[PDB]
């Protein structure tokens, strides 16, 4: 077994670090695959970071892994950082690829290929879970906040890119000029799923409406993925495959 | 570099690029190179490709080795997707600024919303200098000049690092104590209610309140600075002005067209009727980025890519001048190594063995006529 | 002894090999790797594909066969100290699996994005298609299978039955590799837009979700760690 | 079918069957039918247009209720690279066959239930 | 026009259909236009009488490989042969397993205790032979059908 | 009463109404008022709006305070 109390503590600490590595990087791989194949195109390009589609889609598809990892970590260890660790791992993988491949392999500027910020939403989700340990309360209030705080959290980053520019007779934002100048051979402009205006777009409501829709759908997706993570935690021994 | 893999018949009948020109073949960093030409949208647009209702004038290149300074269809700038009409001919102009040193194969391409990339002829353009010398200045309507290479980079890095640090601080705060196995045992064996106690709840409340307050304050500060912002400008642009070409005075009827399998030649029999009032002669056959030239009639001087140019690849059985009003039938053979290099011979693998192309007819004075031909392409094996 | 320096090798081998792979693809991405019908493409990327597939098959066969042949027959007469050492070795295997999963499903996958969304595209075997689908995927599959086999053959907790969370964690990410067929069918035919969030990308994602079974796998390994040498100290 | 059955009997694992045997079931379909349909793919010069023998069969033998456009067949795309149409389709079919086999194993498990629903 | 075509609303087109008689009788022949998303548009129909015997009908065609075949029976023998061969292989597999008792004794053996007795060598050897022979025959048949008919579209 | 909220550029480039006329400004119950004019469909029709392949000539009003007796495009009902 173990020699003494001290050696047990040291063994537990070593296990803690190794299992933290395993959790963090398996989450990085799986969460990054899910994110980049469910929100990657908006996350890739500043001229894709719009007010309708980016704000709508990103929190909805990104609340998935935080819900499951929360439902496991909080329930089994009272560790209230499942959402934070998921978001940090996604950001780390995204930034590594942006710097070494988007800017390293290809030579797209970082101010063009930067990822979105998600830590505020993750912190809200984690704190709202730890306080008032109710998973239902988390799914309702914390997911609401996660959806709502996405665009305001990223506004300090993208606001300078929205300064209007008179570009060769046409009005363009700085992000628009970035997308125009830095040629993406595989990504023509029409692929861009961004706000284009509708006849039923009343007043200045595009960003808040998208944020509230994303918050509601985030509630729904969090509710689903809490139980998905509950299943994924199963310790069953399927006798034969 | 992305063609030679697409279907031969689809490359033949989507878009015909001609009158292509390049302002320079070798450039310095920050120097501008302009690509001009015309493209014709083929009438027999394949049903598998969506109609070019939403199309984008793009550049085929290995990443931003050039930056697209300007692009025009007709005479107007087209930074967004555009609507093209089948059967119409448009003139285009793309202005590129050199950014990365090296030898780059630059293609002019048209991306269609529901059909994918239509790659035109590509030309090797040499860039010399250093990437560090590249500048992309732009002046905003707020009266400030910024360099797009590094503008907002510091702010982006700062905010991302700040939020990452906040998350790492949260995780480390909870990670100072033992993490996995003792906490699991405490939760399992009896009620836990001991690993989350004040001031842990106070720290979490502080984290939540600080996160919300910092987000609100940062948004307000980013609104006070940059008080003038506009949304992303998007939307397909209609009303592209097509070229008003004169009606051709030459009519050509394709009476069968064959190619040997295997082989590097394509043979077709054409009935050419000369209207107007000048003797014409067949000078060129363009099928898919490949120009088969009759050197005795016409010579290329626009610096067309050599691997796509067949200087004497077009042989006409009787290419004597065609008097006005006279109709004759000739056997036309287009033969060049390009027919196999660019896999135009692989139309035998295609599910639609039909070809399309452009015939260029030249008279004595030098003025030229463009006629379009399309017919089934029948392989021959024995 | 307990946890030994096999963990350092587990991290370093993947780090060094994938850094060299990244250097190779940085050197031969353009310039023998843009044109899939050029002769230099055959010598620099098709040969890479062939060699890597053969080496992956050989390595998987050898590693899995050795792990299964050296399986512990007398698991009953295993001391708690030896069980703790074997649990640490299995944790090293899981660390290697996590590192390989990262390299495969995050780094080289989003390098597929940077590549397909900037290059003019050309074959089912682009250099990004040789590195990500047929090198990193297979490598993490081999590592996951090896970790599962080691758990089953050395740990009494993971013996006497197939653990459902471990099986999911090991096989779901494997299903991403056959899902490449949906990818090829998902760009050539359906969807010519180089969108990475297209439903043809769902098979990978859906099976990326199955990596969440690492949570059940890790609580199982925690219980296996805390069998005889659970303490005391912990809960005392 | 033979591949699916033998891969199940050997290595009785249903998971192994769903992964390997379904892969083989999807992959061997087209090569298994190639000896039958290959003679129908001989090219023919038919009234100025290139047509396969199967194409001429469909043209000649009139199906009043089945016009040609209903035919969901390969028509070519701008993203069809080289000679890959058949293998790509075969591999996609094999992967989806793995998925459908996994689903239908449990569907058949349910359909085998010997329960006595006391009242309907 | 052996394939689908695009028509323009408001335009007038002239058409010509050539039919070869195949089956005797009195047939109401309509010229019709099928539209992708609207269904059949049937034109006027005319009674056309066909006399003779169906056995006299021929549908010759000459391929680009220089052979003349009759579309009425071309490849019929090959299709029948291959289908019968594969059906026979499957029936042989089933009968091999069906020589022994099938349902109730095997069910009882599986239920009452571990079975591990109804599938024993050389049953596994026979199954391995079946699998290997199936794969090898498929590969060989594909190669043979590629050597013959080397030109296909 | 439903405009002033739609996007300015979409109101500018969809349909231009001109030569508008109203037969009467004040009417009795059961009395008829006729609205005439011309509208031009803009060539640069926004891509976010579907092409007017299916369009209906409607009246903007707060419920049936009037009944639409007739409506014509060209000269036909
Ligand atoms: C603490 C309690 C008191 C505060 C109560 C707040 C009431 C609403 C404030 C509106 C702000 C404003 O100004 O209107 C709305 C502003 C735009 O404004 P505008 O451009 O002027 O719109 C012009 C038209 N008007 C003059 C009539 C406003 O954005 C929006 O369209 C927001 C739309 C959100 C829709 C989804 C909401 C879902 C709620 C779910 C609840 C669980
Ligand atoms: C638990 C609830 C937490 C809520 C935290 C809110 C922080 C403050 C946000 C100010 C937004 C702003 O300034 O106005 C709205 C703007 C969009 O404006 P725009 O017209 O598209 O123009 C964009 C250019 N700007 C910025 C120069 C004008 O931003 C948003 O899209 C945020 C929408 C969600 C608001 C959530 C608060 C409403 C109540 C929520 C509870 C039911
Ligand atoms: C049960 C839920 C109760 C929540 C009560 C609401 C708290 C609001 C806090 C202040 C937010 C703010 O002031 O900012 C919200 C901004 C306003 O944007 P704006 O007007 O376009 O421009 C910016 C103008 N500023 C700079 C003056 C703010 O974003 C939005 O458009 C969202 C507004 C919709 C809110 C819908 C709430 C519905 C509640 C229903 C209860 C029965
Ligand atoms: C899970 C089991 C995985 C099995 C697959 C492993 C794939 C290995 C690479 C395939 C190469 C190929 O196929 O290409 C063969 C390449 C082609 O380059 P060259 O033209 O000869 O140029 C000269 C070679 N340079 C360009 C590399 C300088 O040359 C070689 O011989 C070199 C291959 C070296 C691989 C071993 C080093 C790895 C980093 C160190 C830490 C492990
Ligand atoms: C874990 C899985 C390991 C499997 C390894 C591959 C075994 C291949 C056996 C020979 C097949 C053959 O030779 O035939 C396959 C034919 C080739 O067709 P072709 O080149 O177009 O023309 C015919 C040319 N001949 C006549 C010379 C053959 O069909 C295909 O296109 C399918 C090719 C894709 C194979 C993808 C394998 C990916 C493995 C990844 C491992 C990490
Ligand atoms: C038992 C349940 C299994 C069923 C699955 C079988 C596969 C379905 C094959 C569709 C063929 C068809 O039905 O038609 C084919 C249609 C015809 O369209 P087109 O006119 O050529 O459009 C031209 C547009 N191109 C040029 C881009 C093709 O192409 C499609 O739109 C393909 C629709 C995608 C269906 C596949 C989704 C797979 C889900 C994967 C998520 C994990
Ligand atoms: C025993 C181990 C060693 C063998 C390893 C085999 C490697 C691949 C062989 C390719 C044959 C060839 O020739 O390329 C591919 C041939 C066509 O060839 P092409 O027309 O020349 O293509 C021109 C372009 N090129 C020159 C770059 C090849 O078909 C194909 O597109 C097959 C595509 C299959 C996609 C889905 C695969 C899913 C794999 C799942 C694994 C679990
Ligand atoms: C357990 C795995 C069993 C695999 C059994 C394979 C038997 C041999 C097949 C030769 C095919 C051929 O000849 O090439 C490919 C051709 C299609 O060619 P095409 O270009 O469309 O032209 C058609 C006209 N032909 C025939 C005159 C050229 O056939 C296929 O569609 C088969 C595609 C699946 C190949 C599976 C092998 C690759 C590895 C699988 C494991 C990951
Ligand atoms: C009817 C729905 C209205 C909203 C109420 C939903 C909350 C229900 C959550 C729940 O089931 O109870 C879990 C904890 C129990 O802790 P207690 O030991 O009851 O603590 C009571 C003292 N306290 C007021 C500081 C909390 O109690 C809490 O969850 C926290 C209670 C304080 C409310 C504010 C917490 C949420 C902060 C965003
Ligand atoms: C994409 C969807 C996510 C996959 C999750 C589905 C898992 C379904 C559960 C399952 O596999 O059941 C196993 C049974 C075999 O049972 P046994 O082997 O008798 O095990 C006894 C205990 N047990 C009955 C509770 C399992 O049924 C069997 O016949 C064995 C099949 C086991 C396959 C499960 C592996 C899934 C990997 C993708
Ligand atoms: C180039 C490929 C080299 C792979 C080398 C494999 C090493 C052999 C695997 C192995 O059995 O164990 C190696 C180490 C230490 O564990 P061991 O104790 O040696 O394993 C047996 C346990 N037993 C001694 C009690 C019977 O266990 C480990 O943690 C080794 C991890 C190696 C990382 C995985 C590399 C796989 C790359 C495809
Ligand atoms: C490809 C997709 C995989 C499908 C998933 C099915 C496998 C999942 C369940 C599993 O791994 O169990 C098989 C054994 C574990 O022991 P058991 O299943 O109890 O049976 C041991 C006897 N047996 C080795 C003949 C199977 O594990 C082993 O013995 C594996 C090591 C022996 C294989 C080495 C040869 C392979 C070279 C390529
Ligand atoms: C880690 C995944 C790698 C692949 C292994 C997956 C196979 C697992 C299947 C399984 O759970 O075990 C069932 C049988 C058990 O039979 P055993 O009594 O273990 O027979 C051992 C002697 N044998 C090597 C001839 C089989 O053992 C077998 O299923 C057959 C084992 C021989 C492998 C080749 C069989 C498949 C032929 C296509
Ligand atoms: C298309 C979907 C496939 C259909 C499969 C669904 C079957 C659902 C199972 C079911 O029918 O449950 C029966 C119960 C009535 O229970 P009881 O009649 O009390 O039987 C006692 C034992 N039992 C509760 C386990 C049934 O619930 C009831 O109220 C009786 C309804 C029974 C209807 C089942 C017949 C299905 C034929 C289509
Ligand atoms: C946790 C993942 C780390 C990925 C780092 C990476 O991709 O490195 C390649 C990149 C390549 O850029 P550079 O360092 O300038 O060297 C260029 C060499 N090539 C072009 C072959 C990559 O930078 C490095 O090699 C830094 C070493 C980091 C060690 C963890
Ligand atoms: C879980 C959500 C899945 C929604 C599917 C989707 O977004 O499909 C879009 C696509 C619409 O095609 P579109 O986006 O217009 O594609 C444009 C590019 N082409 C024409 C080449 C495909 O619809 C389909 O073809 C059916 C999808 C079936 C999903 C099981
Ligand atoms: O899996 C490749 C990424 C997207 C695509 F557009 F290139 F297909
Ligand atoms: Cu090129
Ligand atoms: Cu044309
Ligand atoms: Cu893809
Ligand atoms: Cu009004
Ligand atoms: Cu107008």
């Amino acid at each position: 077994a173990v020699r003494s109390h001290a050696e047990a503590v040291q063994v537990s600490r070593t296990i803690d670090w190794m299992a933290l590595f395993v959790v963090f990087f398996v989450i990085v791989g799986s969460y990054h695959i899910h994110a980049m194949l469910t929100m990657g195109d908006w996350d890739f390009w500043s001229d894709w970071k719009d007010r309708r589609l980016w704000v709508t889609v990103t929190p909805i598809v990104l609340v998935t892994f935080p819900a499951a990892v929360q439902s496991y970590l909080w329930e089994r260890y009272r560790l209230p950082w499942g959402a934070t660790v998921c978001v940090l791992g996604l950001l780390l993988g995204e930034w590594i690829n942006r710097y070494f491949n988007f800017w390293g392999w290809t030579y797209f500027p970082i101010n063009f290929v930067f990822p979105a910020s998600l830590v505020p939403g993750a912190i809200i989700l984690d704190t709202v879970l730890m306080l008032s340990g109710s998973y239902l309360f988390t799914a309702i209030v914390g997911a609401m906040g996660w959806g709502l705080i996405f665009y305001p959290g990223n506004w300090p980053i993208i606001a300078p890119l929205h300064v209007p520019v008179e570009y060769n007779g046409m009005l363009m934002s700085i992000a628009d000029i970035q997308g125009y100048n830095y040629v993406r051979t595989g990504t023509p402009e029409y692929i861009r799923m961004v706000e284009k205006g509708t006849l039923r777009t009343f007043g200045k409501d595009v960003a808040p409406v998208s944020a509230f829709f994303s918050a509601f759908m985030s509630i729904l997706i969090y509710f689903m993925w809490h139980f998905i993570g509950r299943w994924f935690s199963n310790e069953r021994f399927l006798q034969s495959t | 570099h992305g063609e030679k893999s697409q279907a031969a018949f689809m490359r033949m009948r989507t878009i015909h690029w001609y009158d292509l020109s390049w302002s320079k073949e070798k450039v310095k960093i920050n120097e501008t190179v302009e690509i001009k030409g015309k493209f014709h949208v083929f009438e027999g647009w394949p049903e598998t490709v969506d109609e070019p209702d939403v199309a984008f004038l793009n550049v085929g290149m290995p990443g931003p080795v050039f930056i697209r300074k300007e692009s025009y269809i007709g005479g107007q700038l087209v930074p967004r997707s555009v609507r093209l009409e089948i059967g119409k001919t448009y003139d285009f102009r793309v202005v590129l600024k050199a950014r990365r040193p090296g030898d780059w194969h630059v293609h002019t391409m048209m991306n269609v919303q529901g059909g994918g990339p239509i790659i035109g002829p590509g030309k090797w353009i040499t860039v010399e200098g250093s990437m560090s010398e590249f500048r992309n200045p732009v002046t905003t309507l707020t009266g400030q000049t910024v360099d797009l290479e590094n503008y907002n980079e510091g702010n982006t890095y700062f905010w991302h690092a700040f939020w990452f640090a906040i998350g790492v601080a949260w995780i480390g705060y909870w990670s100072r104590r033992p993490i996995f196995i003792p906490r699991l045992l405490m939760v399992d064996a009896g009620r836990a209610d001991e690993l989350v106690s004040a001031t842990d709840r106070k720290v979490a409340m502080g984290f939540l309140a600080a996160t919300i307050l910092i987000v609100v304050m940062a948004m307000s500060s980013a609104n006070s600075k940059y008080p003038i912002t506009i949304p992303l400008q998007a939307g397909t642009m209609r009303g592209m002005k097509p070229l008003e070409l004169p009606a051709p005075t030459v009519s050509v009827k394709v009476e069968d067209a064959t190619y040997r399998v295997p082989g590097r030649a394509m043979r077709m029999k054409l009935t050419i009727t000369n209207h107007g009032n000048s003797p014409i002669r067949l000078g060129e056959f363009y099928t898919a980025s490949v120009r088969f030239l009759d050197s005795d009639v016409y010579k290329d001087t626009t610096g067309y890519p050599e691997d796509l140019l067949a200087e004497d690849g077009l042989s006409v059985s009787d290419n004597s001048p065609l008097a006005p009003g006279e109709t004759r039938t000739v056997d036309v053979t287009a033969s060049d190594a390009a027919w196999e290099v660019y896999r135009l011979s692989d139309i035998i693998y295609d599910p639609d063995s039909r070809f399309a192309g452009l015939l260029f007819f030249f008279d004595a004075t030098g003025n030229r006529q463009v006629v379009q031909i399309d017919a089934p392409l029948i392989p021959s094996f024995m | 002894l307990l946890d030994k320096k096999w963990l350092t090798f587990a991290l370093a081998i993947y780090t060094v090999f994938y850094l060299w792979v990244r250097w190779y693809e940085g050197v031969y991405g353009w310039s023998a790797g843009l044109d899939s019908f050029a002769p230099e493409f055959e010598t620099y990327w098709m040969n890479f594909l062939y060699t890597e597939i053969v080496l992956e098959i050989v390595t998987a066969s050898i590693l899995w066969g050795y792990l299964w042949k050296t399986r512990d027959r007398n698991l009953a007469a295993l001391t708690p100290r030896e069980e703790l050492r074997r649990n640490f070795t299995h944790l090293v295997w899981l660390v290697a699996y996590a590192w390989a999963i990262y390299w495969g499903a995050s780094y080289f996958t989003e390098q597929d994005g940077t590549w397909h969304q900037t290059i003019v595209r050309d074959t089912d075997f682009t250099p990004s298609h040789i590195i990500e689908f047929y090198l990193s995927y297979p490598i993490y599959i081999i590592t996951g299978f090896a970790a599962f086999i080691y758990a089953k053959t050395r740990l009494p907790f993971f013996a006497k039955g197939i653990s459902l969370p471990y099986l999911v964690l090991v096989v779901g990410p494997f299903m991403i590799l056959p899902n490449v067929g949906l990818n090829e069918w998902g760009h050539t035919f359906w969807f010519m837009e180089e969108l990475f969030v297209a439903p043809l990308h769902y098979g990978f994602v859906i099976f990326g979700w199955l990596a969440l079974a690492v949570m059940g796998t890790l609580t199982q390994t925690f219980y296996s760690f805390a069998q005889g040498g659970l303490g005391q100290s912990l809960c005392e």
